């Protein structure tokens, strides 16, 4: 009972007559060894260093620096945890065939999972405490792990397992990940020579985290706390006990300061000149902030690719609910049998959903941070134009002070929200292409008919979008005049009351508002047309596919797996089309804002 | 307001923003001794249990490598006899390290690696035994518990002895056993500001105890009244009975540093007095009286004081009135 | 916002009703998540209400700093106070930007928590539906309904 | 220039040309305790391993002398049962000395020399156990590691307190646990020459700490500013801010001698200040502030000083200017 290898053929798996390394159970125990070594080294060191804190003495590192390969190490650790979860699942699936329970299939992988979690906790505590000489133990562990896994892989090569078996692929992936983490440790030794080899290099912590008193720790936290926003937690706690003020919020980091983004935008404009206009402003914004926009678009692209793991998992799960090789004395599970399953697909769907949501929130945060830096740079440039402006611009009716203040209060906000919405527009066509390809893979020619039904209303969609853009241009044009007339009525209200001219100027503001409401009525009519079109396109497409899949074509049965996976794919593909009116409104408000910003920046100045 | 030292001797100062962590990593023994009792019990259990488990895994892997776990065939000398599973290796590791040695499971001469692992396990077990038993005995023999039986009066007193307006206390010992070379260190903690402009938030200025030899040594068989004469050099030279309320900066701490006679380890007993706990015009009652054949100390009257006619002027004003007369 | 809110708040209740129909045991696990959500809405809403207000009260001295700069432009440039007022703008812009950044990161904190709860909803519903279809027959079509 | 004491307390003095070696031969225990950790681990392993090997050779020679190693004949009582080779004697010596006693190999009553060797091995094993475990525990419980958690400010300061131009420091404790009867010994090390012509290369003249009672005792809950008033009796009476560069003979060392409360073993923490590390016209900032319900010590500002208007005259010239006014 509870033997490490099951008591089959009178415990023939414990015989080492052929070879000590030619026994899978012994190689599994050798794989158990480095995880036990890492736990037994790390637990007293972690308990002494960070568990000896008391209520009277609290030890806090207000400043920290990151080791080289930090992002790579956290990514490799996450991939290691994923592959070890898959190895636990494969070992449980392989052990379920046999009558006795073979503990060597899943207990080494569970011990490895615990060791990987313990190693990343050890690395984070070391990194936030800056003790590079304590990384040696991690180095030893990775070396030991790599060696043991290499032995397993080599023995799997000697018995000719092959790539049809999933445990061979997981063993090779584990060898690759352990070697990559060993190379990361060697890179840490090379860049920072903490070991007894010449003079070590002190990176020194960044100055904004050092003594600037910043409390926005998002550039300075690790990828787990950068993606889950864990550092915010204390703020969310302290807002219960004390109200959040401008002292609890610190100072801006140097990369996020208004002067830094303003100088970056000035460098972009100078690179353009070596002036103004809307197109040059757009290219200057591209040169200054498009790298961060590409980073947010990459996170959104990865989230879109992992969003298709939903419908594919539904396909596999429902297909299994609608319904082998002995090797070295232990049953193996192929990749088709592993990915077939049902609970394995649920676990993979859960992990893919977690990764997709983390990537999507990272994309949203990077886009909004880029928009806020853009707002700071644009406000600084507007004010620098104001300090170099001529009063003859305001004195001859070319511009009014309300319009100059609305360049900050309104137009910069519109450009900022369009910079929020930019990565979704950049990453939409990749999602559309992969969704149509997966629809064809699940359905076939019926999905081509449904995609043709979607495509056949694209000229109507473009016509509605152009009409919406014209209506919103008219709305902005009338709203600026209405705000100007309302401002001049409110500032001179006493004269209007004394002369009894309040109703006349109110009627003029009503006339301008009536023109604005005509433009808004046109926008709302075409918005209702767009919403009805983008909500009847999925219904008509789903109906035409699921009628043509049985009445017209006889290639395959309908089945719940194909139908519900295609339903999920159709819903995912038509979800970005729901917000077409908001997208075109934000885009045309950005275009108007950039155009009048270019008109203001190319105005008259005071000669030296 | 915050209290620097509690009446039971607990120091309320919180240490924060400690950037240097490697001082604690170099000092492992002091981290191990100063843990709480459940934490030291947990570490004492876990160190022995982990050593048994680790060497058990080594013994099990050795018996696996020799084919001892396989029940097939026979008449082969194992590395360790009667090792059949992980439980057998765990029991054998316990028998080796605690040196019980039942001998149903016994090392043999066939495997030299078994002999090497036996040597390594014995050396590691001796080291763990020495360190852990010494840690537990040093924690039990700590001198913090002896300071619990040292008591101080709850209210400090200010009265007139030989016309000098002394600040009096009362210490006491609840133990038959003595305290060797007992010394008394009294300090006054405030927020004194220098004339140049330096503000020290917890400025501790020590006050002399009137010993009689100009030293700190006391003899603590019976409860003693410990009096600091408030003179021109005293920090309390301008202290008034119009002071001594709760919202007053004054604190006075008394430290009894001694050696426990029975263990030889030095102990420290602390007790602080706030301003509202210093009574003006009061005096400690006598508590020691001659018994049937010896002296008896009435500890029920230990904190008892009585009203005594004392001038309400400060020591400055009392000295000026003495100089005028 | 009204159209988006109607679509979201009705697809949520429709989906919870559908999963409750195909798997009633999900209702047993519907209660703790609704507890957890509540605690998250307990902790976020106090913070966000501060961070919104602090974002608004930092926007007023920024915008007003433009309003006095344009009307007093001759006066500021006559005193040669252009650099001082540009430095004042840098201070105001930094205050407003970091208030907006803390509001943004608080929103991302809340959305990470809520989306992880949604992933837990998918995992729990999948476990219940798959265990049913292997134990108590669901015709293998209601499972696709519940997962979708 | 050379440093007498490092900032971490390491004393850089090298002892050479020691003709007397028999002092070290008489003092074996201090040589054994003061070895490095790999050397003490090596000696701890080698003493037990050599005792096991030596008594193993004795047991093997006894079993050879009795004919127990010969497999010929039978029904003869051996001195020790199941002794067949040197490995059997080594395992049996390990079983005897560590008192495991598996009992597959067991002393018999046939040979009295086996009983005598068993007695001698048990006595030698008890002695080696006592000496080695006590050495390892005394090395682990050493008070040098406690001095790591005692910190000193990196820069000494000279400012004006009550118009006396004091030399100030800052000590600090990173531990919750107290230090019992803590004393401060400050010295000034130079190359002072007597008027007769005697040159002392490392002349240490101690300077008094302004305690308030004329003693050395301090209380170390919170970080303290330790100030020596530079008066006419001070060695720094002629010290100038035109001095205090790197190529200056002045060194000032501070020694914190205490008793660890948790172990009872006295500890010594040292920190020296060169001339360039003494700042003129600077003052330590306050780091202790009232927390939510207690006092909090900001250790991030521990070494922080600020510029303070201080006279650039020496204490001689300041005293002469005071006497002129
Ligand atoms: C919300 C979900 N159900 C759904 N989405 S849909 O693609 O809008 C569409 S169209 C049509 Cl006909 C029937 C359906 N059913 C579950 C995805």
């Amino acid at each position: 009972p509870l033997a490490f290898c099951g008591t089959e053929n009178h415990s023939a798996a414990y015989r080492v007559d052929q070879g000590v390394l030619n026994n899978g159970c012994f190689v599994d125990a050798l794989n158990v060894v480095p995880h036990v070594f890492l736990l037994f080294i790390t637990f007293p060191i972690l308990f002494i260093g960070w568990g000896s804190q008391s209520s009277k003495v609290h030890i806090h590192h207000s400043t920290w620096l990151h080791f080289p390969g930090h992002n790579l190490r956290w990514i490799l650790t996450f991939i290691l945890l994923f592959v070890l979860v898959c190895e636990i699942a494969e070992g449980i699936l392989s052990d379920g065939v046999t009558e006795s329970r073979h503990l060597h299939l899943y207990m080494p992988a569970g011990m490895a999972f615990m060791a990987a979690i313990t190693s990343v906790v050890y690395y984070h505590n070391i990194e936030t405490s800056n003790f590079p000489k304590l990384l040696i133990a991690l180095l030893i562990y990775w070396t030991l792990a790599f060696i043991t896994k290499t032995i397993k892989f080599v023995k799997f090569y000697d018995h000719a397992i092959g790539f049809s078996q999933l445990r061979f692929c997981l063993t090779g992936l584990l060898v690759i990940l352990y070697g990559m983490l060993l190379l990361v440790e060697v890179n840490v030794i090379r860049v920072r020579r903490y070991i007894f080899f010449k003079t070590p290099r002190e990176v020194k912590p960044p100055e904004d985290l050092q003594d600037l008193g910043v409390r926005f720790l998002q550039p300075f936290v690790n990828l787990l706390s950068k993606g889950t926003y864990w550092w915010m937690n204390a703020f969310i706690k302290t807002a219960h006990k004390k109200p959040i003020d401008l002292r609890a919020i610190g100072k801006l980091p140097i990369a996020m300061r208004a002067l830094t983004n303003y100088q970056r935008l000035c460098v972009a404009f100078d690179a353009q000149a070596r002036p103004q206009g809307a197109r040059a402003i757009w290219r200057a914004l591209c040169h200054a902030f498009g790298r961060r926009l590409i980073l947010s678009s990459t996170f959104r692209i990865l989230a879109d690719l992992l969003g298709f793991a939903g419908p594919l998992c539904i396909f596999g799960i429902v297909d299994h609910l609608g319904k082998k090789t002995q090797f070295l004395g232990v049953y193996f599970v192929s990749s088709q049998e592993f990915l077939g399953n049902a609970y394995v697909l649920a676990v993979l769907l859960f992990l893919a959903l977690l990764l997709q949501r983390t990537f999507l929130q990272a994309s949203y945060y990077v886009a909004i941070e880029t928009g806020i830096n853009l707002r700071g740079a644009i406000q600084t440039k507007i004010y620098n134009k104001i300090m170099h402006l001529s009063t003859s611009n305001l004195s001859m009716g070319e511009m009014t002070a309300g319009q100059i203040c609305n360049l900050v209060a309104i137009d910069t906000n519109q450009l900022m929200w369009f910079f929020f919405l930019c990565p979704n527009l950049w990453a939409m066509p990749v999602q559309i292409i992969v969704g149509v390809i997966l629809l064809y893979y699940i359905l076939g020619v019926s999905a081509l008919i449904g995609a043709a039904v979607i495509i056949l209303l694209a000229p109507v969609q473009y016509f509605v979008a152009t009409k919406l853009s014209q209506a919103q241009r008219s709305t902005l044009e009338h709203s600026n005049e209405r705000l100007k007339q309302t401002n001049e009525m409110l500032r001179g209200m006493k004269l209007l009351k004394l002369y009894a001219w309040e109703s006349i100027f109110c009627s003029r503001v009503e006339v301008t508002r009536r023109k604005e409401m005509t433009s808004l009525r046109a926008f709302a009519v075409y918005t209702s047309i767009s919403i009805f079109m983008n909500t009847a396109i999925p219904i008509a497409a789903v109906l035409i596919t699921f009628v043509g899949h049985v009445s017209f074509f006889k290639e395959s049965d309908l089945s719940p797996s194909v139908a519900f996976a295609s339903l999920s794919l159709f819903h995912i593909l038509v979800t970005p089309l729901f917000l077409l009116s908001s997208v075109v409104r934000s885009t045309v408000k950005a275009l108007v804002s950039v155009q009048k910003l270019s008109e203001f920046l190319s105005s008259a100045e005071i000669r030296e | 307001r915050a209290r620097f030292v509690s009446k039971k001797g607990n120091c309320n100062v919180a240490h924060k923003n400690i950037r240097e962590q490697g001082r604690f990593l170099q000092d492992v023994f002091t981290t191990l001794v100063d843990l709480k009792w459940p934490h030291t019990l947990l570490i004492f259990t876990m160190s022995f249990l982990c050593s048994w488990l680790l060497f058990a895994m080594v013994w099990w892997l050795i018996a696996f490598a020799h084919g001892d776990l396989a029940p097939g065939e026979g008449t082969n000398v194992p590395c360790v006899t009667s090792i059949h599973s992980f439980s057998s290796a765990f029991l054998f590791s316990i028998e080796v390290q605690v040196t019980i040695g039942f001998g149903g499971r016994m090392v043999t001469e066939e495997c030299p690696l078994a002999i090497l692992i036996l040597i390594v396990q014995n050396i590691v077990g001796l080291m763990i035994n020495a360190i852990m038993l010494g840690c537990i005995f040093m924690k039990t023999a700590q001198a913090k518990r002896r300071a619990e039986t040292l008591i101080f009066s709850k209210h400090a007193v200010i009265t007139l002895r030989h016309g000098r307006l002394c600040f009096m206390l009362r210490v006491g010992d609840l133990r038959k056993s003595m305290i060797i070379s007992a010394t008394i260190h009294m300090q006054v903690v405030r927020k004194t500001t220098s004339p140049e402009g330096e503000v020290v938030p917890l400025h501790q200025v020590d006050i002399p105890m009137e010993n009689g030899v100009g030293g700190n040594g006391i003899f603590l068989v019976a409860p003693l009244i410990i009096y600091h004469v408030i003179d021109s050099n005293s920090p309390l030279y301008d202290l008034a009975p119009s002071d001594l309320h709760h919202h007053q900066d004054l604190e006075i701490i008394v430290i009894l540093e001694g050696v426990v006679e029975t263990t030889g380890i030095t102990t420290q007993a602390r007790t602080s007095y706030l301003a509202d706990e210093i009574l003006w015009g009061q005096r400690f009652v006598p508590i020691v009286a001659e018994e049937d054949g010896r002296y008896s100390v009435d500890y029920s009257k230990f904190g008892n004081t009585i009203k005594v006619p004392t001038p309400l002027c400060t020591a400055r004003q009392l000295d000026e009135d003495r100089s005028l007369l | 916002t009204l159209e988006c809110l109607s679509r979201s708040t009705l697809l949520c209740v429709s989906a919870l009703t559908v999963i409750s129909y195909v798997t009633p045991v999900f209702l047993v696990a519907l209660l703790p998540l609704a507890v957890v959500c509540y605690f998250i809405q307990k902790y976020f809403r106090v913070a966000s209400r501060d961070l919104q207000q602090l974002d608004d009260t930092t926007q007023l001295p920024l915008l007003s700093h433009f309003a006095e700069t344009v009307e007093g432009l001759t006066t500021i440039r006559a005193f040669r106070y252009e650099a001082r007022f540009q430095q004042k703008l840098l201070e105001y812009t930094d205050s407003n930007n970091i208030a907006s950044l803390f509001l943004t990161a608080a929103n991302r904190w809340l959305e990470v928590r809520m989306e992880y709860i949604g992933a837990c909803v998918v995992l729990i519903a999948a476990a219940t539906s798959i265990s049913n279809s292997l134990h108590r027959e669901l015709s293998a079509g209601l499972v696709g309904l519940g997962l979708t």
